[PDB]
Parts: C-alpha cells; structure tokens; sequence
RNA sequence: UUGAGCCUUGAUGUGUAGGAUAGGUGGGAGGCUUUGAAGUGUGGACGCCAGUCUGCAUGGAGCCGACCUUGAAAUACCACC
C-alpha cells in the first residue's frame, strides 16, 4: 500500500530486473546494489527505475 | 531600355530546353563584360535545421577561369609544399596578425595542424565574408600539398541561404555550349551524391541558369 | 497566511537616525548632497524614487556598510538595527539546513521550541525544516529574512524591498505586521498601496530635488 | 506547440504537483498563479529542460529555442552588460567559449587543427560575425545607452539590470517563459514600457509574475497551479 | 463585407562607429544615363518624423561604381528567396 513497487534494472545492457518496494517518501534516492545477473551470469550494479 | 524589352523577348513562365537555353544567354548580349553566368537552383531541403545544410564542393574540368591566391597558412610542410606547389604566399604569422591587416586579402586559405594560426589569424574580417577553412571542406588538412593540388584543378565550393537555394562559380561564357553540359550536370551529380539522407520530399524543383548583367531562365 | 510579528528588545525614546549631510557618490556626481533629516522614532518615511536614483544606496549609507564621502549620520547608543537587503546572496550560503540557519540567530532559546516554532509560524514544516537554506525559493527566502528579524527583535527597521517575491498573500501579512510593529523603520518599496496603506513620513529623492514628508503620500501624490 | 505528459515532481516526501498534463500554443499568454513554494519556477524549469521530472516527459517541440528568463536578477554580476546578452543564445556563447580556447592554449594538435577549422565554420553559420552586432542595437532599443555597455553588470541598478536581463532572451524567441519579471520593482514608467513590448509582438509566452495589474493588462489565459 | 490558401505585379525594410533609413547570400568592378538626363518648381503614401518614393511637363543629357568610418557591402544590375 503505502510502500510502492521499484524494479531494479540491471547496468550490464541486458534486460533484466528484480523487483522489490521501497517507502517513496523519505528522500528521493536510486537504490544501487550489486546483484547477480543471470543473463550475463556476473555479478553487476542494479540501479533503480520504474 | 534592356529590363523593358527582354522582359517581354523571354519569357520565364515556360520552362525551356537545355540547349536553347545555352543558346539564348549567349545570345542576349546587351552589354559588354567578360559575362561570368552562374546558376540557381532551389534545393528542396530544410535549411532552418542545421543538418540538411549542404556545404560542399566539387573538382570541375573547367575550373573558375581565374586563380586566386590559395596559400596554406600553417608553417611547416604543408606551406614547404604549397609553395612549390604553386600558392599565392607561404604560410607565416607575419601576415596573419602584423600583415593581416595590412595585407588587403587573397583567394583562397588552406590550413594545416603544424601551425593552426590561421584560426583566428583571420579573426573577424579575413574569414567575415568566407575566408576560414572549412573542417568537412578539406581545406584545414595536413595535406597542403594535395589541397594546393586541388586548388589548382579547379574544385568550385557552394552553400546554400536560409532556404536553400544553391548558386555557386560555374564558368565563364568564354567557354562554349558544349563545354557547359560537362559542368552543369558534373555539378548536379557531385549535389545529388552528396545529398544528405534525411532530405525528405522532391529535393531538386527548378533549376534557372542566369546571367551576370542579363536575367535567368528555367533551365528544365 | 504567514503568521509575523515583529517585536521591541528595548525601546528607544528621543530620535533615532538625525542625518546631516551625506553626498554619496560612485561615477557621477553625487546622487543627493545634503539629506539632512530627523526620525523622532516615527514611522516608515518610505523613501521612493525612479530606477537608478540611489534609494538603495541611500539605506547602504545610512546602515553602515557603505560610508559617505564626507557627512555624519549617527544612531542612538540603544538602537537595534535588523536589515533587509534588497539583494539577499551573501546570506544563503555556506550550505546549512533550514534549521541551522535559523537557529544560528536567536539570543537566548531553547533549540527545540521558539526557534523551532518560529519557522511553523511561516509556513515550514517537519519535512521543510531540514532541506538546505541554499535551495529556497523567492517568496521562502524573503520569510526566512521576516524570521531572522523576528527573532533579532531589533528597534529600527531598514527593510530595503520587502515586497519583492512574497505571495500577495503575504504582502498584506507583512502590512499588518508592519502597521502593528512599535518601533521605527524605514523602506523604499515601490508598491502603491503599501506606501498608500501606512506611510506617514514620505521622502522622494530624485537626481534634482529631494522632496519630503508632504503627509499620508495620497496628499503627496494630490500637490504633485 | 510544447506538451507535458503526466509530469509529477517530488521534492523532500511529498509529491509537488501530482500528474499534471497541459497543452501550450498559440499566440496566447499563459500566465500562471501559485503560492510561493509550489510549484510554479520548477514547472517552468521543467518546460525549459533544465531540469528533468521524476516521472513524465517534457514533450519538447524539436529546435524551436525556448527563451527564458530566470527568477534571479543579481545571478549575473561578473559577466558585462554586453556579455550577458549574447550569453542568452547558447549554441552562439558555448562555441564562442570554446573557441577562446586558441589564444589561451599555445599548443595545437592533428584534431586540434580539424576542430579549429570547423569551430570556426560553426560560428561563421551561428552568426559570430554580428553576433556583437545584434545585441548592443537590441540593447540600445530597451533602453541601456552604450556608455554601460561594456561596463561590469555590478554597477547597474537593478531596474535595469531586469532590462537587460530581458534583452538577453531576446534573440529569435519563440516560446518566451518569463520567471518573475518585477521585484527589484520597476517604478510604474517601466512597468508599462514592459507591457506595450510584450503585448506588442506575438508569440508564445508564459508570464508568472505576481502583479494583478500587469498580469490584467497582459495575459489573456491563467494557468494557476494551486491544489495539486 | 469580413477570413484563410494560391498565382502575378508593385511597394517593403540603419546604427553603436557614417557622404548615407546597407536583407542576406559575392558575381563582379565597370555598367547605369538620352526608347532624355545632372538639378530645377508641382504634390501623392509610408515614415526608430530624417528621408524613401513615384504621375507629371520643362529644363536636355550628368551622374553612379571605386576609395570609405565599418560586423557586413553598397537599388554598378541581375537572377534565389
Ligand atoms: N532542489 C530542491 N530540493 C528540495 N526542495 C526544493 C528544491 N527546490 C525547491 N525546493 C522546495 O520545494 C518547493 C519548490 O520551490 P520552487 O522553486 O518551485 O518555488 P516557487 O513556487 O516557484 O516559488 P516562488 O513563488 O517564491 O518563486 C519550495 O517549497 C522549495 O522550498
Ligand atoms: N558600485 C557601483 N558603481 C557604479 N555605479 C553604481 C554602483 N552602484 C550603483 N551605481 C549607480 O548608482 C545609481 C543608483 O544605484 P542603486 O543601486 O542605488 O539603484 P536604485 O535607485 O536603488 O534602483 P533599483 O533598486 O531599482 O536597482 C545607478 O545609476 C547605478 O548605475
Ligand atoms: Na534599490
Ligand atoms: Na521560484
């Protein structure tokens, strides 16, 4: 509800995305985190956009 | 007298042929000049959009009929070339500042990397009217000796208003009928390859080749 | 409605400013010479003129940070003088939040309540009170300025153009606030209805003539 | 005709203006009303592209240059009164910048020689060569003799130091977004001087100003911004 | 009568620095003047009110262009808009 939905898109030029939620209003901030990525089987930097 | 009957002797609504239009420039004749005719024609492009300007150039086989004074202002040797190659100068900063202004002017400006002082050398009155070298024209290249080569075969450049319309140095009327097919169409084929390819519509609509002290016709 | 209220940490009782000659001048020649005049603690005296006369240089003299050419001007040993610039810059800088400028003033407060209430007075809030004071816009750094001054309580108020970026909402917030404030104060806004509303001491300077103190200035602009 | 397409902005927790969707043009004034501290200067930024929305598109017309005037009237002090001006047409004040950049670098390479050759070229069809020529006429027109011309912006008054800052987004203009044109306040004289010229050309505006009477006497739309 | 689109023709347009109300594009320096001029008297319209401008006879055939302050070059003309 209050939390929205964000997909975290993968920066290793595949199209790839987790999806998790994040609380919209406290500051506007990109979440960066270093997941896997399948499609490329690396683990790369995920930043953020809807 | 010549704007009151030639205006009523030719008629531009009707589009003529090729060689009764060659014809009839050279058999105007009113007054008495060497007659450098030119051409016009109205290039169907966007020249509000900086990238479907068309500034380009093309080797003629009849050159302009005159030299001019094509140096390579770049000390080294690009200017040790040109000037074995037949330029009007060499290439020093003694006439780009102390002689810029004194020198009155020359035909022609070929750069080089080895001394790029011409680049503001000209500053605002010796490329003002169109004397700085081109980047995409080849004139700034480090091959001084292949653009004083060229300069030297004739390579005749054009451009375009603010609509697009091309009129650029074609020949003199010393040189006959015949020898005007070989410009007129090299110069539309060297216009129509180097066309760009974001030219949307009929790019070429009328062509109307003209005289200096005489009026224009609608060539097709 | 932004609620300000401009107060008096101590009042001052036998006049204030008593200028006698001033003659500033930059590039040309000087832009007035004598102004000689007296406050008597009174009201405003909006000094008004066209663009490019020197009112705002006139209030640089008269504050301080400018000195005329050869004059004196002088103030009561008691006088409090809080300062509205025409141009605000030099003030939001150095990059603090909203809450650290304005608890970087303020005599002797609690850091939590009346500096932290001053700003809920004027339309801030907790999501607010922690932005940088560099990003405000306008109107928001021109109440910030009214904040300062409200907690500065100061006896003379120079306030250059306070009417520049405010709501027209809060123009006729400040009006009242003026016109209920006690002590003594100049400005030079060029509004109509705001000299009209409450100025009692009106002084026009222009590159001639300085006129001054005709009365309500709607008799002033009735002679002219 | 420029477009905004569900544009929403969020500063600190809370959205500013939530999916907003307008069309502007035409011969037409939007001015635009809001409380200060919504909205209203970030709106125009968005329009002008400076700043990007957090959700949305600016919908921009493709090369129509979009001339602005900004809210701060004392940004401009060490640039000069005939700087500024024909700072106000970028593409022109960029290449003109870098090019200073040959009387400054004694050393010119191989690419260097290329990117002189065309720079040049560049600013020949941007202008350059009366690009000084139609700002101090300009100039002169709003009202700034030429004594001052080559003066410091920090020796003028701010009455006109606005005048200037209003010639400079004169330069071919369409889709004029003026931020707030008074404070500094004009006396009244300029103030109608103001309105006659922008009434009197036509084209695209959007005035924010705060003045009732100006904005009665010029604009002919409101665009208020005010619940969300 | 009032709009919008097109064709043709005619009017239409400064600076900063001037002998001068210079749109570019540059082609060029010699055309333009008497199929009646230089300048004289008669006025239409426009007019950052200084001037362009064209109906007009007579007076009868010089003026212009170049140099020149200048960002630009000059109704020396024409085509392209
Ligand atoms: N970069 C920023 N980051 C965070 N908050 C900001 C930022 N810029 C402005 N704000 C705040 O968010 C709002 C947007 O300010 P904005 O510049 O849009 O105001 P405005 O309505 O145009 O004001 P004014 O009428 O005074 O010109 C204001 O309340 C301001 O305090
Ligand atoms: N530092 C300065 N150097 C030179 N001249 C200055 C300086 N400051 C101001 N002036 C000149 O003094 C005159 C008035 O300046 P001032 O800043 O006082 O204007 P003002 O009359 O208050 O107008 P406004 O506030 O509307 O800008 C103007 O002619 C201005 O050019
Ligand atoms: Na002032
Ligand atoms: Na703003």
């Amino acid at each position: 509800g209050i939390r929205e939905k964000i997909k975290l898109v993968s920066s290793a030029g595949t199209g790839h995305f987790y999806t998790t939620t994040k609380n919209k209003r406290t500051k506007p901030e990109k979440l960066e985190l270093k997941k896997f990525d399948p499609v490329v089987r690396q683990h790369v930097i995920y930043k953020e956009a809807k | 007298k010549r704007m009151r009957v030639i205006r009523e002797k030719v008629d531009a609504t009707k589009q003529y042929d090729i060689n009764e239009a060659i014809a009839l420039l050279k058999e105007l004749a009113t007054a008495k000049f060497v007659e450098s005719v030119d051409v016009a024609v109205n290039l169907g492009i966007d020249a509000r959009k900086s990238d479907q300007n068309v500034r380009g150039a093309t080797v003629l086989p009849h050159g302009t009929g005159r030299s001019v004074r094509v140096a390579v202002f770049t000390q080294g040797a690009n200017a040790e070339a040109a000037k074995a190659a037949g330029a009007e100068l060499v290439g020093m900063e003694d006439l780009a500042d102390q002689i810029k202004k004194g020198e009155m002017n020359f035909d022609v400006v070929i750069a080089s990397p080895d001394a790029m002082r011409v680049v503001g050398q000209l500053g605002q009155v010796l490329g003002p009217r169109g004397l700085m070298p081109n980047p995409k024209v080849g004139t700034v290249t480090p091959n001084v000796a292949e653009a004083v080569k060229n300069a030297k075969a004739g390579q005749v450049r054009y451009r375009n208003d603010k609509n697009g319309i091309i009129h650029t140095t074609i020949g003199k009327v010393d040189f006959d009928a015949d020898k005007l097919k070989e410009n007129l169409e090299a110069l539309l084929v060297a216009l129509k390859k180097a066309k760009p390819t974001q030219a949307k519509g009929v790019y070429i609509k009328k062509v109307s080749i003209s005289t200096t002290m005489g009026a224009g016709v609608a060539v097709d | 409605n932004p609620f300000i209220r401009f107060e008096q940490d101590k009042k001052l009782f036998r006049n204030a400013l008593e200028v006698e000659g001033l003659t500033k001048g930059f590039d040309n020649g000087p832009l007035f010479k004598n102004l000689n005049l007296l406050l008597e603690v009174g009201e405003k005296l909006a000094v008004l003129g066209t663009n490019g006369v020197g009112k705002s240089t006139l209030l640089k003299t008269l504050v301080g940070d400018l000195q005329p050419d050869s004059g004196t001007v002088k103030w009561s040993e008691n006088a409090r003088i809080g300062y509205y610039a025409q141009d605000h810059e030099y003030e939001f800088e150095n990059d603090l939040t909203v809450f650290e400028w304005m608890s970087q003033w303020k005599q002797e407060g609690d850091d939590e309540q009346a500096v932290r209430s001053i700003l809920g007075r004027l339309l801030f809030s907790q999501d607010d009170i922690k932005k940088p004071a560099k990003v405000l816009s306008g109107g928001e750094k021109g109440r910030m300025l009214f904040g300062k001054l409200m907690m500065q309580k100061p006896n003379i108020l120079i306030m250059d153009q306070p009417t520049n970026h405010l709501d027209m909402e809060s123009i006729e917030s400040l009006n009242m606030a003026l016109e209920l404030y006690q002590g003594t104060l100049i400005f030079v806004s060029h509004d109509r209805e705001f000299v009209s509303s409450l100025a009692t001491r009106i002084l026009e300077i222009t590159p001639e003539r300085v006129i001054d103190f005709s009365g309500n200035y709607e008799d002033y602009l009735r002679s002219k | 005709m420029l477009v905004s397409s569900n544009v929403t902005m969020q500063f600190g927790s809370k959205p500013l203006f939530e999916n907003i969707s307008v069309k502007f043009g035409g011969g037409n004034r939007y001015g635009l009303i809001g409380a200060n501290g919504s909205g209203k200067s970030t709106f125009m930024k968005i329009l002008g592209g400076d700043l990007e929305p957090t959700l949305g598109n600016v919908s921009l017309d493709p090369n129509e240059r979009i001339g602005k005037l900004r809210q701060d009237q004392f940004a401009f002090e060490e640039f000069t009164v005939l700087d500024t001006v024909i700072m106000g047409h970028k593409e022109l004040w960029e290449v003109k910048q870098e090019r200073d950049r040959i009387y400054a670098l004694p050393e010119m390479s191989e690419e260097d020689g290329y990117k002189v050759a065309d720079l040049e070229v560049k600013y020949g069809e941007m202008d350059g060569y009366s690009a000084e020529a139609r700002a101090g006429e300009l100039l002169l027109g709003v009202g700034i003799p030429v004594e001052q011309h080559y003066g410091p912006m920090s020796e003028v008054a701010p009455g006109w130091k606005l005048r200037v800052l209003l010639a400079q987004a004169l330069f071919a203009d369409p889709d004029i977004l003026l931020l707030d044109q008074p404070t500094n306040n004009l006396d009244i004289d300029t103030i109608r001087w103001l309105e006659q010229v922008l009434n009197e050309r036509d084209s695209t505006m959007i005035i924010i100003s705060h003045d009732r009477h100006f904005l009665n006497m010029v604009c002919t739309h409101m665009a208020d911004l005010d619940y969300g």
